[PDB]
């Protein structure tokens, strides 16, 4: 029930009983996916999480997305809860022509700073879930202009 | 009597807000609208002035708020009660079997009144606050429930 | 446009949740001898 | 009291405006709307344009 890997920012982490896995954005490398034509401006639209665990009927992931950057945001609009981790958008209906900002949307894709991607109670209650874990998925919908 | 169905509306929108922001103490529909030193006039204005006041303290105080899923098992609920538990399944085979039955506390109970069956759960013992940290929001409420 | 049933409940209240079978003695004898367990999917919000 | 709710919003729309063209330096509400020679009035067109 102890342990820390990796660097700031691209770390694995067991802090007080919730684990931690953070990586961060502009190591991701995602400006070299596409010509440095085609648009400068390239920030993320909606960041959606699978986990792709054995996770038991009537048992639910408990996952929290955050980001930890210096970018202003709108209220509410840097974190999400995960609930079932299959392609989970964190929302009860996504919506792209929503009217109101989707979370992480307007993060410039080469930010600095890092999404975090915290389990509560994994010591603990989601034990047996996060050994059954296989990997994390992350699926970053991003618009370049 | 336009200017009391418009003050009825007012206070009603008003509360409208109040339950949104879950803070019963924001009071915008003040009184005094109908003044006499006009002889009514300028009740609209006024009514107008406040509605904004509204509408600007709900979109500086608006959030996007986390949206969570809760699978209760109701079975597993009443196993895993500390002081007073019972078996679902046994329990309500009996109270089939013999048409009287009572058994748990106030408010996570099974019972069967009259002819019909009440399986009552206290939304407090399932401790949904625990489920997340104590961080992430303080207010957290039901949106929707489905069985 | 409207509110949800059992919207804006806080989720941390002391009232109860009671779900009842009218005729479980009766029409729904055999549904509810058949029933296995009752699970609620409760969507709630943290603000 | 209407005009500083007024401006207020405006102010709000500008920044949903810098955010969505990703451009900080657009500037639209320069201040002035409510002048004093002439006591207030013509703030709303000033704020329209």
């Amino acid at each position: 029930g102890k342990g820390n890997v990796g660097a700031s920012g691209n770390e694995l982490k067991l802090s007080n009983r919730q684990i931690e896995a953070s990586v961060r954005l502009s190591d991701l490398k995602i400006f070299s996916d596409y010509p440095e034509s085609l648009g400068n401006t390239r920030q993320l639209k909606q960041v959606s999480v699978t986990l792709p665990a054995l996770v038991g009927p009537y048992e639910d992931i408990r996952a929290v997305l955050n980001y930890g950057g210096s970018i202003v945001m709108p209220r509410g609009c840097s974190a999400i809860a995960l609930s079932h981790g299959v392609n989970d958008s964190g929302q009860f209906m996504l919506d792209f022509n929503d009217s109101r900002y989707l979370p992480f949307e307007g993060i410039s894709v080469n930010d600095s700073g890092s999404l975090t991607l915290s389990f509560p109670d994994a010591t603990d209650r989601q034990k047996a879930l996060l050994e059954s874990l296989s990997d994390i998925i992350l699926h970053i919908r991003y618009t370049i202009r | 009597q336009f200017f009391d169905l418009t003050q009825s509306f007012c206070l009603m929108a008003q509360e409208a807000l109040r339950r949104e922001l879950t803070d019963n103490g924001v009071t915008f529909i003040r009184g005094g609208a109908w003044n006499g030193t006009t002889a009514g006039l300028m009740a609209g204005e006024t009514l107008l002035l406040n509605l904004a006041e509204m509408e600007k303290v709900w979109l500086e105080r608006d959030e996007r708020a986390l949206e969570v899923t809760r699978t209760v098992s109701l079975a597993q609920f009443y196993q895993a009660l500390s002081s007073d538990n019972f078996n679902l399944t046994e329990k309500l085979t009996q109270f089939l079997r013999e048409g009287k039955g009572n058994v748990g506390a106030s408010g996570n109970e099974l019972k069967l009144s009259n002819r019909q069956i009440e399986a009552s759960v206290r939304l407090s013992d399932l401790k949904i606050f625990s489920d997340y940290p104590e961080s992430l929001g303080n207010t957290r409420q039901l949106k929707q429930v489905s069985v």
